Parts: C-alpha cells; sequence; structure tokens
RNA sequence: AAUCCCCCGUGCCCAUAGCGGCGUGGAACCACCCGUUCCCAUUCCGAACACGGAAGUGAAACGCGCCAGCGCCGAUGGUACUGGGCGGGCGACCGCCUGGGAGAGUAGGUCGGUGCGGGGGAU
RNA sequence: CGCCUCCUAAAAGGUAACGGAGGCGCCCAAAGGUCCCCUCAGGCGGGACGGAAAUCCGCCGGAGAGCGCAAGGGUAGAAGGGGGCCUGACUGCGAGGCCUGCAAGCCGAGCAGGGGCGAAAGCCGGGCCUAGUGAACCGGUGGUCCCGUGUGGAAGGGCCA
C-alpha cells in the first residue's frame, strides 16, 4: 500500500513474465523491456497492472 | 582590443628574459613565469536563482567566456552548519593565451577603475607565488551598464604560476602587471 | 574520584598482576596485594597526605577511579538487568606504582603514607627511587 | 603519488585480471613509443615491436599504424600461432588506436 | 646471434623498494618541450587526455650513488603467558616439576634484490 | 517472545543467563548492466558576496572521509565520485560445496535459447556484501488448452505464472 505497490510484466499478448516493482518516483511510467518465452526472447514490453 | 593582446604578448615576452637573467642565471626557466588562470566569484548562495544567477551569466560571459543559469542555493547555506552537496561551482578555468590578453585587459587596463581603486595590498599572492588578489567590486563596466542593480561584486581570480618563491614571483607580476604598494 | 564522561556502564571481575613500578618524584606508595580500591578511599589517602603535608605543596597521583561497581538492587532478590551504577574505583593488583609527592623531605612523608594506605585497603609497601629507568 | 601512478596501476590490475593469455604493451609518445608482448609472468616475453626504424615523424599517427601492423605480423609468426589482447596508456583513437590497428592486421593476416 | 654494461619498458618480493637531504644525465633515452587544421578532448582551456613536429632544455616528472633526521626493520639474551603433572594455603591465591616461550625494551639494521622483452652500451 | 550486527563462544567452529549493547518487518524505477573518465576528510598558506564552516588558488595525507538504512566485515590494487550507451532485477538449468537431524536458508563454474556494455581479451541470470521474512490449507486472477464421471460441450475442474 505504501509508495510500494506490486505490478508485473506481460508482453504484446504473446506471454507475461512477472516481478513486483514499486510506485514512488516516476509512478506509472511503465514500458520497460524483459523478453517472454514468446518466440526467442522478444520485446515483451512489461506494463501490465 | 587585439591591441592590448599583442601588448601583454610583448610586456611579458621581453620582461621575461629581462629580469630572467637579470637575477636568475638558472636557464631562463619559469624563473618566474605565469601559466593558466582560473577565476572564481561570489558563490551561488549569493542567489535569487533565475535573476542574479542569469546576471552571473552575463558577467562570467562578456568577461571571459561562460555565463550563469538558474540554481544557486542547494543544500543551502541554511542555518549555520546546515549544508549538503555543493551544486554551486561557478568559475572559469580557461587555460592560456585568452588568459594573457586578460592579464592585460584586466590588471593593466582595468586595475585602477572605480571608487578609490588604489591598491596598496601587502604580500599579494605570497601563498607560494601563484596569485592572490581578487578585488571586492567588479571592473564596473569591463563592459555592460545597468544589467542588474547590485548585479555582482564578490570578484576573485587566481593564476597558476611557477614564480616559485615569493621575492621571485614578485619580480614576476610586480613589473609584469604592477605590485600594489608596500 | 574521577572516571568522568565514561563511555559504558559496567566491567566484570578477575584480577592477578599488571604494570606499575617506576618512581616519579621519590615519595612513593606502592600497593602489593590488592585489587580494585574505592575511588573514594583513594581520595581518602589524597586527603590524608594533602593535609599532613603542612597542607600545600602538591602530591601527585597514581591509579584512577577506573571501573563501575554494582550491588545492583538495594537489597531485593536477584535478577535485575544487573543494572545500577554505584561505586567507582581503581584496579591495581600486583604491588603497584602509586606516586605521591609534596616536598615533605622525610619520614614525615612516611607518616603521610603510613596512614593514607595503612588505611586504604591492603597489604602494601612504600619507598623511593631504586633502579632508575631508561626509555627511548 | 597514488594519483597518476594509479592511472597506471589501474589500467594495470584490471588489464591483468583480464585473462585470454597474452597482452602487448604499447606505449604512447613519439620515439618513446614501442610495444612488447607478454603473457603470464611465467617470466617470458614473446617479441619486441619496433626498434626506432623511423619512417615519418610527420603528421603520422601513421608512423604509428605502420610500426603497429608491423609488430602485428612480427609477432604473428614470430611466435607461431595464438590469441589475446593488451595494455595501452589510453583509448584507441590516436597513437594507441594506431598500435591497435597495427595489431589488428597482425591478426587479420590479409 | 647469444659476454658483462648503459638503459626504455615490464615483471616477484608490501614500506631497509619511504620521506626527505647533496649530487648528478640526455650523445644516444626519455620528459617537459612546439603548435593545432586533422584523431580525438576538457560539463572551462588539448590543463589531461589528444592530435599535430624540426627545435630548446633537462628546470619539471626522471635513473643511480652518498647522506639514516623522521620514519620502516625492529636479535642475543629477559620477563609476562602457558600446553601438562604436583605441591603449598579456609583465602581472594601463592608456589614447584616438564616441553612451547610474543610484546616492548639498548643491538643494530636500510636508504631495495631481482623475474623477462628488448634501443641497444663494450671487435 | 522473528531477523541482522558487536561482546561473553575462553582463540576451529560453536553455547545459556530476567547477561551486556543496538538496529529492521523500508526499498533503490534507476544506487539494477557494462564501457570511458575521475579519485577522500581533514592540516596548513593565500584569497569576491567570505568572513568558526561555502567558492577558488597554492602545498600536505596506511585513505581516519566513503558505500539509503545499525553494527561488524570489507574495502578508494575504490564496492567510492562523474559521463555514455542498456536491460540478464533473462527462461531452461545446473555440476558440485556452505551450514542443518527435520524443512529450511545459502554459494556457484559451466552447457542451451536470448539478448547488452567494448572493436574486442570478457562482465551481466539486480544492487558492495551479513537483517526488509512466513508452511499448509483455503480461495482469486493472467494462462494453459491436460481432465470431464455414456458422447458432443460445460458447471466444474489437473499443472504454469
Amino acid at each position: 500500500r505504501i509508495k510500494l505497490l506490486l505490478e508485473c510484466t506481460e508482453c504484446k499478448r504473446r506471454n507475461y513474465a512477472t516481478e513486483k516493482n514499486k510506485r514512488n518516483t516516476p509512478n506509472k511510467l511503465e514500458l520497460r523491456k524483459y523478453c517472454p518465452w514468446c518466440r526467442k526472447h522478444t520485446v515483451h514490453r512489461e506494463v501490465k497492472i | 582590443m587585439p591591441l592590448d593582446v599583442a601588448l601583454k604578448r610583448k610586456y611579458y615576452e621581453e620582461v621575461r628574459p629581462e629580469l630572467i637573467r637579470r637575477f636568475g642565471y638558472q636557464n631562463v626557466w619559469e624563473v618566474p613565469r605565469l601559466e593558466k588562470v582560473v577565476i572564481n566569484q561570489g558563490l551561488g548562495e549569493a542567489k535569487e536563482d533565475a535573476r542574479i544567477l542569469e546576471k552571473a551569466a552575463q558577467e562570467l560571459a562578456l568577461i571571459t567566456g561562460q555565463k550563469p543559469a538558474v540554481t544557486r542555493a542547494k543544500k543551502s547555506i541554511s542555518n549555520f552548519k546546515l549544508r549538503k552537496g555543493m551544486p554551486i561551482g561557478l568559475r572559469v578555468t580557461l587555460r592560456r593565451d585568452r588568459m594573457w590578453i586578460f592579464l592585460e585587459k584586466l590588471l593593466n587596463v582595468a586595475l585602477p577603475r572605480i571608487r578609490d581603486f588604489r591598491g596598496l595590498n601587502p604580500n599579494s599572492f605570497d601563498g607560494r607565488g601563484n596569485y592572490n588578489l581578487g578585488l571586492r567590486e567588479q571592473l564596473i563596466f569591463p563592459e555592460i551598464t545597468y544589467d542588474m542593480v547590485d548585479a555582482l561584486r564578490g570578484m576573485d581570480i587566481a593564476v597558476v604560476t611557477t614564480a616559485e618563491t615569493d621575492e621571485e614571483a614578485r619580480a614576476l607580476l610586480e613589473l609584469l602587471g604592477f605590485p600594489f604598494r608596500k | 574520584r574521577m572516571k568522568y564522561r565514561k563511555q559504558q556502564r559496567g566491567r566484570l571481575k578477575g584480577a592477578t598482576k599488571g604494570g606499575d613500578y617506576v618512581a616519579f618524584g621519590d615519595y612513593g606508595l606502592v600497593a602489593l596485594e590488592p585489587a580494585w580500591i574505592t575511588a573514594q578511599q583513594i581520595e581518602a589517602a589524597r586527603v590524608a597526605m594533602v593535609r599532613h603535608f603542612r597542607r600545600g605543596g602538591k602530591i601527585f597521583i597514581r591509579i584512577f577511579p577506573d571501573k563501575p561497581y554494582t550491588k545492583k538492587p538495594l537489597e531485593v532478590r536477584m535478577g535485575k538487568g544487573k543494572g545500577n551504577v554505584e561505586g567507582y574505583v581503581a584496579v591495581v593488583k600486583p604491588g603497584r606504582v602509586m606516586f605521591e609527592v609534596a616536598g615533605v623531605t622525610e619520614e614525615q612523608a612516611m607518616e603521610a603514607l603510613r596512614i593514607a594506605g595503612h588505611k586504604l585497603p591492603i597489604k602494601t609497601k612504600i619507598v623511593r627511587r631504586d633502579a632508575y629507568d631508561e626509555a627511548q | 603519488r597514488l594519483t597518476a601512478y594509479e592511472r597506471r596501476k589501474f589500467r594495470v590490475r584490471n588489464r591483468i585480471k583480464r585473462t585470454g593469455r597474452l597482452r602487448l604493451s604499447v606505449f604512447r609518445s613519439l620515439k618513446h613509443i614501442y610495444a612488447q608482448i607478454i603473457d603470464d609472468e611465467k617470466g617470458v616475453t614473446l617479441v619486441s615491436a619496433s626498434s626506432l626504424a623511423l619512417k615519418l615523424k610527420g603528421n603520422k599517427t601513421e608512423v604509428a599504424r605502420q610500426v603497429g601492423r608491423a609488430l602485428a605480423e612480427k609477432a604473428l609468426a614470430l611466435g607461431i600461432k595464438q590469441v589475446a589482447f593488451d595494455r595501452g596508456p589510453y583509448k584507441y583513437h590516436g597513437r594507441v588506436k594506431a598500435l591497435a590497428e597495427g595489431a589488428r592486421e597482425g591478426g587479420l593476416e590479409f
């Protein structure tokens, strides 16, 4: 609940990967990167609330 | 302008060998010459941020190339022992020739110029024969007019010399740019 | 006493020998079979001496109010954090170099000590400078 | 002291940890310059770069590129066949970029 | 070719490879040095890093040698400690037998010894 | 009344005590990657608006300033101070060890897919490290597309995240 809230990454409808994260400083701003098991690596994106 | 340029050029070029052997007899080395000159002024806390910071600009600028933005009181002078980082490093470390038309313009062409601007200062540098003296009031119109009421004043520069020990250094800027009284 | 502006609360307990010896004026009081000695008792001697000595020309020193002794409670039953600070003193055990001057010039100093320590708290002896000492 | 000397001992120790077996030690400056090859302080030191056989002190970072490529092949065979890297008193754009390309052909072999 | 010697590098040994004091070399080293369009660079300057080369000098960084003042090293003895077996004391504690047995404390010790590439220094 | 740090564990390690002390039950979106640069406080001497203490010059220094946070270890041959570019704070996984009886928790070369910092010799499977932690049930959601109580589907449900 504190400026620490948990989100996780999903990628262009072709997978979703996880990991927690925060809230503080740049808040929402949430692209990021990561690589799904989609294809061999691939952008992914991240975001996903 | 480039006038006084050629000027310092000569003042020094000749004066150098002049006293150089007059007393030296080493090997006409930096016995005792002068190199590069940094200049520093009245720290950002002297701020208003946008206003006098931009003025620090104008000034640093027309003076020697470099002119102030908007950030002069961070980790603040605050109350006595109240200060953090140090984001107020406003100075010009320009290194050579520019510096010399400067020894020129500056010392030899603006030295006495405003309110009793005499100069009767004891051991000018003395801290190893390298500089000392910064004046406590701008060269008023080393250019610009009223481009800020109080604008600026806390002025002080410093030369990187090799005029090793004092008496020597003394020979150096004493005849080279004028030694202010006793 | 004086063990001012300490740093901690308490020590512990043991004893056996140390490093007191020299001289330092030639009017000496050396312990022999002790342990800790009340900073107070200490002052006691201090007094004793000071006073005897026509009451003026200074003596010197020796040990210090060193540690904090605790009887903890007041008389309760036992299990306190062993807290409580209370009596502060010296920790000298093998006949120690206890050094006291003044300018008595004599068995006068003698007496001074005599009582001071006779008092104080142990089997002890006294003398003067007997085998100098060379440092760097 | 610890300052500039460290400039040195730093490229040092890092270079050192690095371990693909050999390193040539270039050396900046004009006649100063010259690069010698080394490996594990086994004790040995392969071949020596360029005995001041001056070719053009002129605007020649090429005096360089040359002495380099030279040393490049010199070692190339000098010591049969191997692969590794080197020291450098600086980044690879001038004198040193040079010893670099020199080596560069040294390995490239065409 | 393959002898020692001058070295420019570049290696093991952590301060006797240190500070600092006197000296001293460029012929050849190598450094500063010249200048900057061109590599590429300073949140300022090619200050450094850098490019761009005759020179001038060897001041400065710099290598050996003399100097031990500070610092570093810091034995022989010698005590404390104690591994183990026994005593002496109600006592806190003392002492005796048998191997190990730092420290500090005068000695006195040093102003490096050397790994390898190599310009090369001496047909 | 759970965990980290120091003492007492008495020198391997490792142990109570109503024994001493003292912190944590956050985060840091970029203190997460790598490439390139830099390099302390404090002492002294000299200096604009100073003016015990900024900012700049000039020396001096087993590095005692420093590293979100407490201690301790480390350690500027920087883990520390600055710039560029970037996500591995990757999935599949691991051989072989720390400690531990249980479960724990913890260390990790190297093979694969897959990228990122240099040209590369290689570093990167979060941070400078030792605390920011919780079984099992139960149930949720993003899958998956395995199961379905005659068969087609489906309530519902098995494994993943």
